């Protein structure tokens, strides 16, 4: 029941996913997870580190309020 | 992956 994505907003936006390792749940869209190309196994930027576009992700969220 | 679509 933990929200924790990198755009920091707490809001369910519709189309989330669970980390596999950590079980916190992000939005897709931050997270530039094509909802047509959803992976069988899924891990948050912490658990596998990778860069993103924290920026994108805060500014997508902003308007689904 | 595990996936939630709230509606
Ligand atoms: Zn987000
Ligand atoms: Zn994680």
């Amino acid at each position: 029941d933990v929200t924790r994505c990198i755009c920091g907003f707490t809001h369910d936006d519709g189309y989330m996913i669970c980390c596999d390792k950590c079980s916190v749940w992000q939005h897709i869209d931050c997270m530039g997870i094509d909802r047509q190309h959803i992976p069988d196994t899924y891990l948050c930027e912490r658990c596998q580190p990778r860069n993103l576009d924290k920026e994108r992700a805060v500014l997508l969220q902003r308007r689904k309020r | 992956a595990r996936t939630k679509q709230t509606a």
